[PDB]
């Protein structure tokens, strides 16, 4: 219930920051290619 | 009435035309630090040049690297002592060096930092190799953005400038050339290249800087020169707030009739960053694109042109501007968008190829420029 | 006064809707979060 | 037809300084490729701790 | 003699009709590492070329034997010495 919910949503939000970092990590390989 | 303001029309230029620029960039110069609380910052040459690398300008310019200028020939202006005073100081044995840093005019608004000679050289360096090149033929714009520090005399170094490398540039421009119109669009005045050449009719000094309370404290509508030099020191007095339409109303009917009269052979460009909105000290509130019209307008004549940086006390307005500069002199337009590198979070909230202008009470009355004008076109006519 | 107010945007919202309307921002500048969405969470935004 | 010594020595010159400069910018892409990864590696690091420690923080407190 | 310039031991070379290969440019000696050997200088100076390079420390030490080796007499030189100081500006 509750606590299913929560866990998702935090889930949810560190799968947000997680492919957040892999497009910066992809930004700074283009980058160092350029 | 000579002024008259008119809508700013769109960027355009030739397709048909084709230029070539030497893009100067030493990697070491964005390395040394005046102080904690100083204005001054040379980090802005090195976040440019990462713009044009990002930005894709490499593939249409050329670019190389300017060898720095040896002791002798930075002494092509200034004074054995004081080259030798700037070279033999260091920040840690000044105790020994008070009273020649008191004759000098170096330490409390200007102090000595650790790498100064480098700078200094490097500057110089780019200037020279600029000027050679341009002389040889091979390269029509020989871009040299770590330089452009003209305030500095021939023995002090006022106004956070301690080597003025323009000097050396129209002299070594001099050497194979006539006449060469400079001009300024810093806001203070161009105190040190005025000074060196106010006795000479062989350069063309014109100004675009701001007359009130300042530290330089020159640049009015009577001085026009001695000698040979009289009335060949073109100056245009400002006020707060000029905007762009009124800045290029004010710019092209002055470089069109100084090209109409004077008829130079090559053009020493100052681009100073330190004319735009937002600026640490510059009371302007000129956009990145009233900058960059000066430059289109000076470029669209065809004839070889040495553009060097200058002053900018802030960073992200003055790269941004050099960096849309550099592109509008491959007649090729920079879209908006700063494409990621090293420093992108330096780039503001908005994140765009773009400075704008703040409201700022435009104290330039037309009355002025109109005065301004017919001033200085009764003292052009003369050449 | 009122009136010159309301005219001096009046006379150019016309271009200033247009602005409105072409701006996009940068793919990879949402990634800093810098853009402040307090005006999108408060509907300050002109945008549509 | 370049047979001078002199401009050969010259031009050995200028291409041994071309290719370490060549190689200067690989190690230093290296480098700093290496330190992107790391920076992004403690980032991930930080992300999960931070994920972990709110859960547990939120379990505590109900 | 290792203090003076690549120039100088280049030109003594060149005058003395030496058969010692030109010294290595310090950029060039440090050009020589793991990945430094797949260069094109590298690659090509090493093995199997004539034009092979040598450090500046041996070349140095070649010199300067051959410098105290060869011994002088002074009226072979110093008026020789003195015509080229009063003929440089010609
Ligand atoms: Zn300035």
């Amino acid at each position: 219930p509750e606590l299913q919910v929560y866990y998702s949503k935090i889930a949810a939000i560190r799968d947000y920051k997680l492919h957040r970092a892999y497009q910066r990590q992809k930004y700074e390989l283009s980058c160092i290619n350029t | 009435m000579v002024y008259e303001a008119t809508p700013f029309d769109p960027i355009t230029v030739k397709p048909s035309d084709k230029r070539r620029v030497a893009y100067f960039y030493d990697a070491d110069v964005g390395n040394y630090a005046y102080g904690a609380g100083h204005p001054m910052k040379p980090h802005r040459i090195r976040m440019a040049h990462s713009l044009i690398m990002n930005y894709g300008l490499y593939k249409k310019m050329e670019i190389y690297r300017a060898k720095p200028a040896t002791k002798q020939e930075m002494c092509q202006f200034h004074t054995d002592e004081y080259i030798d005073f700037l070279s033999r100081v260091t920040p840690d044995n000044l105790e020994m060096f008070k009273r020649e840093s008191v004759k000098f005019n170096v330490g409390d608004d200007c102090p000595v930092f650790d790498g100064l000679y480098e700078y200094c050289s490097i500057s110089g360096g780019g200037s020279m190799e600029g000027a050679a090149r341009l002389n040889r033929g091979k390269c029509d714009v020989a871009v040299n953005y770590a330089g452009g520090l003209h305030h500095a005399k021939k023995s002090e170094a006022s106004g956070f400038c301690y080597l003025n490398d323009i000097v050396l540039g129209i002299i070594e421009l001099l050497r194979y050339h006539p006449r060469v119109l400079y001009i300024d669009i810093d806001v203070h005045h161009g105190d040190g290249v005025e000074e060196a050449f106010y006795t000479t009719d062989r350069v063309m000094t014109c100004s675009f800087h701001k007359y009130g309370e300042f530290f330089p404290g020159t640049g009015e509508l009577r001085d026009i020169g001695v000698g040979a030099g009289k009335n060949y020191a073109v100056n245009v007095p400002l006020r707060d707030g000029i905007d762009d339409a009124t800045y290029r109303s004010v710019f092209e009917p002055v470089i069109k009739k100084i090209m109409e009269w004077y008829q130079p052979s090559a053009v020493v460009l100052q681009c100073g960053g330190d004319s735009l909105s937002g600026d640490r000290l510059g009371c302007f509130n000129l956009s990145m694109e009233g900058h960059a019209n000066c430059v289109n307008y000076v470029k669209s004549f065809g004839i070889p042109m040495m553009v060097v940086g200058g002053g900018g006390y802030t960073m992200r307005n003055v790269a941004r501007t050099w960096c849309f500069e550099t592109g509008l002199l491959n007649n090729v337009v920079l879209d908006k968008d700063l494409p990621y590198n090293e420093y992108y979070e330096y780039y503001g909230p908005d994140y765009k190829l773009s400075v704008r202008p703040s409201n700022m009470f435009n104290v330039n009355t037309p009355e002025y420029l109109d005065k301004v004008m017919t001033n200085i076109f009764a003292n052009l006519e003369n050449t | 006064t009122i009136y010159e107010r309301l005219l001096e945007i009046k006379q150019m919202n016309e271009r200033v809707t247009k602005e409105i309307n072409t701006r996009s921002t940068v793919t990879f500048a949402k990634d800093l979060d810098l853009l402040s969405s307090q005006l999108s969470e408060m509907g300050l935004d002109f945008v549509g | 037809q370049g047979d001078n010594g002199q401009y050969a020595r010259q031009v050995r010159d200028l291409e041994e300084e071309r290719d370490l400069e060549l190689v200067r910018l690989r190690l230093f892409e290296e480098y700093r490729v290496s330190r992107s990864g790391i920076e992004f590696q403690e980032d991930i690091e930080k992300a999960k701790a931070e994920h972990e420690k709110l859960i547990k923080l939120c379990k505590e407190r109900l | 003699f290792e203090e003076y310039t690549d120039a100088f031991l280049r030109r003594y070379k060149d005058h003395f009709q030496l058969d010692v290969p030109d010294n290595l440019t310090l950029q060039g000696y440090l050009l020589g590492s793991k990945l430094g050997a797949k260069t094109y200088s590298y690659k090509r100076n090493t093995q199997g070329q004539h034009d092979k390079r040598i450090h500046k420390r041996d070349l140095a030490n070649v010199v300067r034997r051959h410098f105290d080796e060869h011994s002088i007499k002074e009226t072979d030189c110093i008026p020789q010495f003195i015509y080229k100081v009063k003929n440089q500006k010609k």
